[PDB]
């Protein structure tokens, strides 16, 4: 889908079309620049970030305790 | 489009362990990978029974953040229902939660990624991968 | 509109039993009635686990097709995960599906319509009644 | 008795013969889509065609086998 | 869904709310009165009929050249 | 809702000879069945290349305004993709067609009907039923 | 909008060889272009044939995102049926798939976009350009 | 650079800081929406960035392995 670009806050601005909205989730993003191109990703998927980030505490229940 | 569905045995064991194999799955898998709702609620069980709830939770989230969590529809039921039925003539034990993953997974024809292969392989027309 | 949630046991006394109390109250409370997708996998369980499932699915289909089948969301997930924490503190005992379907009426703010009352007493902000 | 279907206000609707014409008193009914079928019932009465016939088989597991 | 009734073409009528609209293909509908009740089939669906109406000729392919 | 996807095998048989058997197992999962749009081209085909066209043909209409013809969907292609190659990497010879019904058959969950069992039970996380 | 159908062969040429006098074409024809599940299934394979799959899948991606897929309907069945049957009459072979690509043109009034014209040329009723 | 999701017009939309502002000649732009990620391209340049990167690996079957 094709949608146009606008000024707002004193800089250019784009609409996403209902088709290629954005989850609702994601409200942080990042913007790479390729050529004439704009690449925008999620601000925070990179899994090497979570494999390497905070990891959780000892009392984290290994076995789920599946009632059976 | 999305491949895998990631069991709850495959994601408290990557939660709490963070191992370096199921990293290179999951950034070479990415974006083909989610989580029934059923996983989601057992990992918020963990997380609010364990004694830093907000530290796990925190964690926990992340986690869900950077997968797809798919509604448990009435496809899934229905044939978790079948499974539920099938398991029971042939006398195969299967878990109740694991039992409503592997429905959702075979309603959309995704992969399970789970670490206990055995009990998930006693579900028919399922196909499974060890990512551990 | 939806206010009523149907669980299991409420819908496999209906279906098996037919009672006509039942029918007074589904007549006068149609279209504020659902049931969740934990529920639906019951009664097809049911269906499946019985001689004649062809004759049993469509029992339940006419069932089904006059009430909204909820699916069960990250919302119903949650809800579930906590309350299945807070039983667990309290060291109340509480089915699994039961506690899902809980935790789905919870997240959308519906009534639990039941005929056993004594199994969703234990968890807490949740509104009951007995239809039996 | 058969009869044929037709569209009024851009959307389905059937003509019932006179031989099958419901009650003057019901005004309001209700459609049930049970797969190809559907079943129009007086609005207050939904219930009461799937409680009369739609008989279930004695096999039918009155218990719950919820694992606990 | 609950619609309205109406009266068309000197006979007792309803709509099909877009929910639980038939099959476009459905032109010819049989209609069975269950006491109060209505049930809207589509006319022609008994695969006895068409197990014991016409079939086919003997050149009728029965293997399907599937390429390979 | 569905349940069966009839290969194009299992529709010629009953079409030229409609076997008794089948018509039992019709009416008893009736509204349960259904056929690819893949198979839907092969008949019309085989109804066209035959000596009485129309003659055929409107027997073929008949029996497919009996059952759902669904659309070969993206899904439906995804899979055929991963199953032509898998079959390809253990040397297991499917016919085309054949491998793209198996795809829309795994991509909603369906238990493929047909009575070349050999053929289709190459074919992995798929359920195979012969109604012959 | 949609005046153009992509074939499996224009299309993997592009994939694999990207050649420039495709992207002016595609930059200008944007918006009027489609391909169907036939031509996806194919790409797929490809993909998931080699030792590469993930980094394939990808490429294709934002070729299918560009893109829309339509997908073989009961129309496209019953042109290709015809089709089939028109060519064998006439003793010209031509490819399943490209079969049925074709007739989902026609069922849709599609112009066929293609680097190997000898190949569609057998069947009638289609209007074909050149792009390689 | 990361930057901000708001809404207007009731739908999404995402500032682009001047750091990443397009060229003042591109006014229609086309966004692409290859899962998480948004393409947006000025209109015209739609498959600049998919044909200049997204390098496919040489196993790559040239050809199509059709039956025939």
């Amino acid at each position: 889908m094709e949608t146009t670009v606008f000024l707002s806050n004193r800089s250019q601005a784009v609409r996403l079309p209902k088709a290629v909205a954005l989850p609702e989730n994601v409200k942080r993003v990042e913007v790479i620049a390729v050529g004439r191109t704009r690449i925008i990703t999620p601000a925070g998927e990179t899994w090497d970030e979570w494999f390497d980030g905070n990891s959780v505490s000892a009392d984290f229940m290994d076995n789920r305790e599946q009632p059976g | 489009m999305l491949k895998f569905m990631l069991d709850t045995n495959i994601c408290i064991f990557t939660i709490k362990n963070k191992p370096a194999s199921v990293r290179e799955r999951f950034n070479l898998n990415q974006g083909r990978m989610c989580i029934s709702s059923v996983t989601l609620m057992e990992v918020i069980y963990g997380a609010e029974k364990s004694q830093m709830p907000e530290r796990n939770l925190a964690v926990i989230e992340g986690f869900v953040s950077r997968i797809d969590v798919l509604d448990y529809d009435a496809a899934a039921a229905t044939h978790t229902g079948q499974i539920r039925a099938e398991l029971a003539l042939q006398g195969r034990p299967v878990g109740p939660f694991d039992q409503m993953i592997a429905g959702h997974a075979r309603s959309r024809g995704l992969i399970i990624v789970t670490n206990n292969t055995r009990e998930f392989e006693r579900v028919g027309g399922l196909r499974i991968e060890d990512w551990s």
